[PDB]
């Protein structure tokens, strides 16, 4: 699993 | 502006794992993307500052650069033990020639630290070709090394597709070589193909032919360092063995007339071929083949040490023999699953040697894309 979070 | 991302898997080799990192794509308006990437297994902790930039010039040159930081436990990637602890930095820069065809070159310095080595022939060869003479009944021992190589790589990509591809090839060959005033001196080739041929009009069923090669040595009597040897078996290589197991085996020398063991160390050459028949899966609809894949394969491979000294340890296996070629069948499944690309294999080794390991279910969970 992978988790992305543009910020 | 920037992103970061954290990611969970797991691998009958690696265990789980765990991936982070945090990009700034445009560093006061250079153009160049920095990051902090790190990731962690069973064996193996990775760290590394990051510098990218795919428009170095205009034309699309691209620079790639790196400081990083790696802790590597033989004996968690089932080899016989040892510790390396490294750092260094590289610098690449890609060369982009057609659609299809890249070249990349690039300078690197690294720095091995190894510790914890237990005594066996292979890797006291190697020591001894260096200049190390470490005692041979004690796993108390340091080599400290500072390598400068340069890298150069050469990767055809035609896929028609880059996840569950139906037609083309992908080739992929990697040089290196130690640059004079580095500690050791050997090279390094590394080749990977992938062929997809598909044989009916929907592309539902594809033949697919994978080879990897591997062959390196050392210069003006130095051998390559057994930390850079090539492995093969597990998930990746040959299905239906142990990471790891094909190959020479350790022969220890005795604590405080040697002992031959099952515990793999690599070797300085390999060979390994797959072909694999990918088709629709059964109980599951050909909408969803490019999230669910299922193929029977036929895996084999091989590796081997060039210079083990056969005269010396004739009561011992010639582990210099390229000609013991491991092979398994089995049936794989693939799934983009809502956990991450899923990849589950059953499988058979059929010709085994003397020591190997079998592992018969292997699993994989990613944990980057
Ligand atoms: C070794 C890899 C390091 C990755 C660290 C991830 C940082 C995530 O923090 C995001 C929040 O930043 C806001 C300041
Ligand atoms: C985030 C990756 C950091 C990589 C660490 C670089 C280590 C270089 O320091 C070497 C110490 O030399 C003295
Ligand atoms: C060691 C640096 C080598 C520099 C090679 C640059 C060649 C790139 O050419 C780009 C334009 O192509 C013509
Ligand atoms: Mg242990
Ligand atoms: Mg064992």
């Amino acid at each position: 699993w992978n988790w992305s979070k543009s910020f | 502006t920037g992103s970061f991302n954290f990611g969970i898997g797991y691998g009958t080799e690696s265990g789980v794992s765990f991936q982070a990192g945090v990009q700034q794509d445009n560093w006061l308006g250079t153009g160049y993307a920095v990051g902090i990437n790190g990731t962690k297994n069973d064996y193996q902790t990775y760290a590394e500052l990051s510098v990218t930039n795919p428009y170095f010039t205009v034309d699309g040159v691209s620079l790639g650069g790196r400081l990083f930081y790696n802790d590597f436990q033989a004996d968690d990637a089932d080899l016989s033990d040892y510790t390396n602890k490294s750092y260094g930095t590289d610098v690449t820069l890609g060369f982009p020639i057609n659609e299809y065809n890249s070249l990349r070159a690039g300078l690197g310095y690294v720095h091995n630290s190894l510790s914890n080595m237990q005594p066996q022939v292979a890797m006291w060869r190697y020591l001894y070709s260096m200049g190390e003479h470490p005692s041979t009944s004690d796993q108390d021992n340091s080599f400290k090394t500072d390598d400068f190589t340069f890298n150069y790589g050469w990767t055809y990509n035609k896929l028609d597709r880059g996840y569950f591809p139906t037609d083309g090839s992908r080739v992929n060959l990697t040089g290196k070589v130690t640059i004079p005033g580095s500690d050791n001196e050997y090279y390094k080739v590394t080749l990977d193909t992938a062929t997809y041929v598909p044989i009916d009009d929907d592309h539902k069923w594809v033949v697919l032919g994978r080879t990897r090669w591997g062959y390196g040595d050392g210069l003006g009597g130095k051998e390559m360092p057994f930390y850079e040897n090539f492995y093969a078996g597990g998930s990746s290589t040959v299905r239906g063995f142990q990471s790891n197991t094909i190959g020479p085996k350790a022969v220890y020398f005795p604590h405080q007339d040697l002992s031959k063991s099952d515990d793999a160390v690599g070797g300085n050459a390999m060979a390994v071929a797959s072909l694999e028949f990918i088709t629709p899966t059964p109980f599951i609809s050909d909408k969803y083949a490019n999230s669910v894949r299922t193929s029977f394969f036929w895996d084999m491979g091989t590796v081997w040490d060039t210079n083990w000294d056969s005269s010396q340890y004739s009561g011992y296996p010639d582990y210099s023999d390229p000609s013991n070629i491991r092979m398994s069948a089995g049936i794989a499944l693939q799934w983009m699953s809502p956990l991450g690309p899923l990849v589950f294999s059953y499988a058979q080794p059929f010709k085994k040697y003397d020591g190997d390991k079998a592992e018969q279910f292997q699993f994989n969970i990613g944990k980057t894309w």
